[PDB]
Order: C-alpha cells, then sequence, then structure tokens
C-alpha cells in the first residue's frame, strides 16, 4: 500500500506550456519584467508571471464549445 | 484556469443563434409575466439588443472614468456580468443603467479591486441624494445579479492570453522582428470583438490570437507559421475557421444609432414607469 | 430554502456554520467580500482535497454558502490526548494537504490560512483545505498582497519581514508548521508577537544568513536578529527519519524560492517510502 507521485493530468486543450524552470533557457525571461530584490526575497519571481501568461495565452485555444 | 473554468463550461455558447434564443426567451417571459400581471409599450428582442449595446458602452464609458484607476480586468469581468446578465433578463424588467452600475460594483469586489460604497458612487455625475438612492439600488440588485450569473463570477478575459502570446511571439517567431509594434492594433481589435457577442462564443485564447492575427494582417505580416510550427491540420482549420468567424461577427457588427436609441429610451422609460 | 437547520456548528467574526440537510451552511459595503471570495473562489476549483461550493444563496445582503459537511479537523486531532499520531497518519494527512494544495497552485491561488483548523476532515477520512475566505490569486506582478496573513504562529518568515509579494512559500512553510505540530502534538513556534514569532523561528531553525536567505535584508520589516545556531532537526524531532528530516528542511528553508513546493514535496522520498501512507478509512477520530 505504498504511495507513488502522479502529475497532475489536466487537459489545456491548447498548446503545450514549456515547463517553469525552462522559461530562462528558453529564452521566455528576457521578455517579462524582472522581480526585483524584494519580490525575490519574498519569493517571487518573473518566471512565475511569465509562466502564468503563457498558461492563459495557451489555455483552450483548440477547443469548442 | 479557463480549460476547467465556469465561463468554458456555462458561459460559453456554441453560435449566435443560441444567444438569440436565450434573449427571446427573455423577451417573452417577461411579456407573458406582464400579461399575466394584466400592448406597443413591450420592447422588441433586437430592440433590447440596442438598448443593451447602448448600455454596455454607458458601462465601458463608467469603468474609462472611474477613480481610483479601474484595472481593465475590472472592466472586462463588469461588461462580461452585462452580457451575461441580459442573456436571460429583460431591459423591461431590471432597469440596464443599474444593472450596469451593479455589475461594475460586483466585479470591483471579485477582481479584489478594493473601493468602498461611498468612493464607488462619487463616481457619477449627479447629486449627493442621487448618489445615495443610486447606492441603495446597486446595494439591492447585488444579489440579484449575483443570481442571474449563477454564482460564477471568475470572468477570464483576454489581456492575459494577449500578454502571453505577446512573449510567445517575441520569443519564438524570430520572422516577427518586433511582436510589440502588433499591440496597438491588435488592442483596438480586441476593443471592437468586445463590441460583439463573441465573449459568449470563443474562448479568452481563440480572441486574443485572433486580435494578433488581424493586426499583423493589417499590418502586411504573414504569420502562418507560426500556427502551422511553432504552434505546431485539422485542428488548425478549426482555429482558422474560428478566427474568420470572429473576424466576420466584428465586420458584421451594427453600433446603436442615435435616434432609435432614443426612441427605445423613451419606450423602457414608459415600461418601467408602467406596473 | 431547501435546507432546514439541524444543529449548530460555530460562530466567527465573519458568519455562523450550521449542520443541515448533510450539509454545513455558513450564514453599506454590500454582500461580505469574504463570502464572495469563497464563492468566486471555490466554483473554479474541483478536487478531493479541496472544500467543495455545492451551493449558494440568500437575500438581500445576506449569503448561504452550503459546502460539504466536515466531521472534524486536524487541530481537534492534535490537542486529542487519546489519539496517537503514527508516521502512516502524518504520512497521510501531509499527502492529502499537499496535494489539495498541489491542485491550488496549479491554478494560481494561494491559500494562505493554512493552520490546523482549516484541515477538515470528513466521515471517510478526506482531508480538504477549508476557509477560503483569505486565499488569494498569485502569479499577477500588478497586484499587492498585505503580510499580515496567515496567522502568527504559521506564518512564514519572509511574511513576518513584510513580504507584500510572494508564492506558494508562505503555504508551504505554514505546512511546514502543520507537520512540525502533528510532530510534537504542539505548536512549532507559538510567538505572542511578530517580534516573538521571529525569534522563536530564529532560536529553533538560526537565524538565517546573506546565503541562506539571498535578498533578505530587502524585505521593508527585515529585522537584524542575534545569531542563534539553531537547534538541529534531529534534536527537535528526535523521531524522525531522515527522509522525513529532508521534507522538513525543505519545508522550513528561509529562502522562500529554494523552499519546496507541493510538486516538490510530493516528489521527495519520504511520500513513496515505506511505510505507506494510512487509507483514509483508516485515519484517527476524535
Ligand atoms: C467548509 C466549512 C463551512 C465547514 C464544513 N464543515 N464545518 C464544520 N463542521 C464541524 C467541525 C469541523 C471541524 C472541527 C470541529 C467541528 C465546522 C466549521 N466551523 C467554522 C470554521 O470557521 C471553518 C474552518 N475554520 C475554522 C472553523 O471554525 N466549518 C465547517
Amino acid at each position: 500500500a505504498l504511495y507513488e507521485y502522479q502529475p497532475l493530468q489536466i487537459e489545456t486543450y491548447g498548446p503545450h506550456v514549456p515547463e517553469l524552470e525552462m522559461l530562462g533557457r528558453l529564452g521566455y525571461l528576457n521578455h517579462v519584467r524582472a522581480a526585483s530584490p524584494q519580490d525575490l526575497a519574498g519569493g517571487y519571481t518573473s518566471s512565475l508571471a511569465c509562466h502564468r501568461a503563457l498558461q492563459d495565452a495557451f489555455s483552450g485555444l483548440f477547443w469548442q464549445p | 484556469m479557463y480549460h476547467n473554468s465556469s465561463q468554458k463550461r456555462h458561459w460559453t455558447f456554441s453560435s449566435e443563434e443560441q444567444l438569440a434564443r436565450l434573449r427571446a426567451d427573455a423577451n417573452r417571459k417577461f411579456r407573458c409575466k406582464a400579461v399575466a400581471n394584466g400592448d406597443p409599450v413591450f420592447l422588441e428582442p433586437h430592440e433590447e439588443m440596442t438598448l443593451c449595446k447602448y448600455y454596455e458602452k454607458r458601462l465601458l464609458e463608467f469603468c474609462s472614468v472611474f477613480k481610483p484607476a479601474m484595472p481593465r480586468s475590472v472592466v472586462g469581468t463588469a461588461c462580461m456580468y452585462f452580457k451575461r446578465f441580459y442573456l436571460n433578463n429583460s431591459v423591461m424588467e431590471y432597469h440596464p443603467r443599474i444593472i450596469m452600475l451593479t455589475c461594475a460594483f460586483l466585479a470591483c469586489k471579485v477582481d479584489e479591486f478594493n473601493v468602498s460604497s461611498p468612493q464607488f458612487v462619487g463616481n457619477l455625475r449627479e447629486s449627493p441624494l442621487g448618489q445615495e438612492k443610486a447606492l441603495e439600488q446597486i446595494l439591492e440588485y447585488e444579489l440579484l445579479l449575483i443570481q442571474q450569473l449563477n454564482f460564477h463570477l471568475i470572468v477570464h478575459n483576454p489581456y492575459r492570453p494577449f500578454e502571453g502570446f505577446l512573449i510567445d511571439l517575441k520569443t519564438r517567431y524570430p520572422i516577427l522582428e518586433n511582436p510589440e509594434i502588433l499591440r496597438k492594433t491588435a488592442d483596438d481589435f480586441l476593443n471592437r470583438i468586445a463590441l460583439t457577442d463573441a465573449y459568449l462564443l470563443y474562448t479568452p485564447s481563440q480572441i486574443a490570437l485572433t486580435a494578433i492575427l488581424s493586426s499583423a494582417s493589417r499590418a502586411g505580416i504573414t504569420m502562418e507559421s507560426y500556427l502551422s510550427e511553432s504552434l505546431m491540420r485539422t485542428c488548425l482549420s478549426q482555429l482558422l475557421d474560428i478566427m474568420k468567424s470572429m473576424r466576420n461577427l466584428v465586420k458584421k457588427y451594427e453600433p446603436p444609432r442615435s435616434e432609435e436609441v432614443a426612441v427605445l429610451k423613451q419606450k423602457l422609460e414608459r415600461c418601467h414607469s408602467a406596473e | 430554502k431547501r435546507y432546514e437547520k439541524l444543529d449548530f456548528l460555530g460562530e466567527g467574526q465573519f458568519a455562523t456554520v450550521y449542520k443541515a440537510r448533510i450539509v454545513a451552511i455558513k450564514k453599506k459595503d454590500g454582500i461580505n467580500r469574504t463570502a464572495l471570495r469563497e464563492i468566486k473562489l471555490l466554483q473554479e476549483l474541483s478536487h478531493p482535497n479541496i472544500i467543495g461550493l455545492l451551493d449558494a444563496f440568500g437575500h438581500k445582503s445576506n449569503i448561504s454558502l452550503v459546502f460539504d459537511f466536515m466531521e472534524t479537523d486536524l487541530e481537534v486531532i492534535i490537542k486529542d490526548n487519546s489519539l496517537v499520531l503514527t508516521p502512516s497518519h502524518i504520512k497521510a494527512y501531509m499527502l492529502m494537504t499537499l496535494q489539495g494544495l498541489e491542485y491550488l497552485h496549479q491554478h494560481w491561488i494561494l491559500h494562505r490560512d493554512l493552520k490546523p483548523n482549516n484541515l477538515l476532515l470528513d466521515e471517510n477520512g478526506v482531508l480538504k483545505l477549508a476557509d477560503f475566505g483569505l486565499a488569494k490569486s498569485f502569479g499577477s506582478p500588478n497586484r499587492a498582497y498585505t503580510h499580515q496573513v496567515v496567522t502568527r504562529w504559521y506564518r512564514a518568515p519572509e511574511l513576518l519581514f513584510g513580504a507584500r509579494m510572494y508564492g506558494v512559500g508562505v503555504d508551504m512553510w505554514a505546512v511546514g508548521c502543520i507537520l512540525a505540530e502533528l510532530l510534537l502534538r504542539v505548536p512549532f513556534l507559538p510567538g505572542d508577537s511578530d517580534l516573538d514569532q521571529l525569534t522563536r523561528i530564529f532560536e529553533t531553525l538560526g537565524t538565517p544568513t546573506e546565503e541562506q536567505w539571498p535578498d533578505m535584508c530587502s524585505l521593508p520589516d527585515y529585522v537584524t536578529f542575534k545569531s542563534f545556531p539553531g537547534i538541529p532537526l534531529h534534536h527537535i524531532f528526535s523521531a524522525a527519519g531522515d527522509d522525513l528530516l529532508d521534507l522538513i528542511q525543505g519545508l522550513f528553508l528561509f529562502n522562500p524560492c529554494a523552499r519546496i513546493t507541493a510538486t516538490q514535496a510530493l516528489k521527495m522520498k519520504y511520500f513513496s517510502n515505506r511505510p505507506g501512507p494510512t487509507p483514509g478509512c483508516q485515519l484517527p477520530r476524535p
């Protein structure tokens, strides 16, 4: 009766969203506002905003009623 | 997230015909109610639509001059609230002026835009007693608006999908040298799309991408490689058809005209005066 | 409406909860903002470890939220001296909490009120995150937040130093605190004020450095504290295994970015190692 991690399977009906840690090396973070030292201290990074923006741009793009 | 949202599940509709059906049902149920409660005073569904377009424009004006500065998300949420409310309600029952004010009032709360009732109603070009009466009416209609939305308050707007698409273009589509020059015109197109019923018929990502693509075409830039390659053929056909139908909805839009709007406003004031 | 009030379940500064038919009803500014927040958030979320909003209804400026009826919460489990919290029980509570939190975080929502009495347990042993009255969306730069959120005993140090912008760490730290409370059967860091809370944090876990927390000095309410070495983790939790200690250390990392996410926590060996989390039907009841 062990446990095993299952990734969250949620259909987004759109293009694949790049993983958060990859964003910086894929060039995405060159086009979002850098997180200021206070924000980084609090735990907010530009990767969060960029990931949210991409997820919303791709969500349900292929879906139809 | 939109892909499991209430907006996608319950408030995105199959066609303009379905929206016309819901609005005609609203107009007929108000007529049946009034007749059971007792004429050329009634407004027709197209007249209701003209009034709703005029009052969505009024709501946009109010949200525009609002202080403290209303975030664009609040304005979009309020306009979507107004559209959804008048999908299933006649302007002959609930007056669109008060409903639009209640839409802004509820959207400010839902978006987490912090305003108190006095500062909300101080934005109206009226009298302080008129402001107090307006606040009383808004408070009376707040729960009605919430009920008519079926308690679905989160509204997914096209602005953040627009920003995500701008980021994706700037990163992965070098053919487009500077995607930012597409924003302004695309923003304009976004506004036009918001005037139509598109917000009840297509996803916010589809609306945002349609605006960006229309801006690109208006700029003479071909962005078909972005769809084919960057977005990685049946699905491409459905997406292209959705975009073209949206552009046609924008093209077929008829803005309200002054004389017909004045006549319908007189008719509506008579409807609310009687009974 | 369609519900008749059976029992009285409690009172708060916001609402009163009754047990009815089984469901629980929570009864010039207009409609209450906390109720609207709960409505707007719980309508967009659907997960077994998140409290379900079954219905809402009311009259005038009153409104009645309807939820599934929740038998107990983790606070009653912790304080019940007849109950023994085996490592399997703790693992299961932690697993349900983290799965609900993972779902919540993927939809860009922070709970910001995590604590044992906000983790409710039903008759089947399913833990649900509840009391979304302070929950907020995150990931949008144009929105600023208040640092007074999260009750003091479970408040993350970044919050205690006035972090306006934050992320999942504010929940994860609370989860860590909750884990600590599950292990010690007592609040980990029961500070009396913000100063006392920070002092307890640093005296137990060590005064963090410019290395462990690269930008701590930038927080608007940052206070330089005495350099407490910090009690070693295996000394605070004498019975914690190495995997459990790694989980605790990840949840209590002073750097909020470095602090483990719900996804990363779920991937740790502690949850996959023997013994497995106990099934909900076997979880203890007070
Ligand atoms: C989803 C909500 C409305 C709900 C569902 N069931 N339920 C119960 N059931 C009985 C019981 C549970 C747990 C411990 C003891 C008794 C009590 C209660 N109390 C109101 C709270 O504010 C809510 C959470 N935070 C602290 C609480 O005081 N809320 C709820």
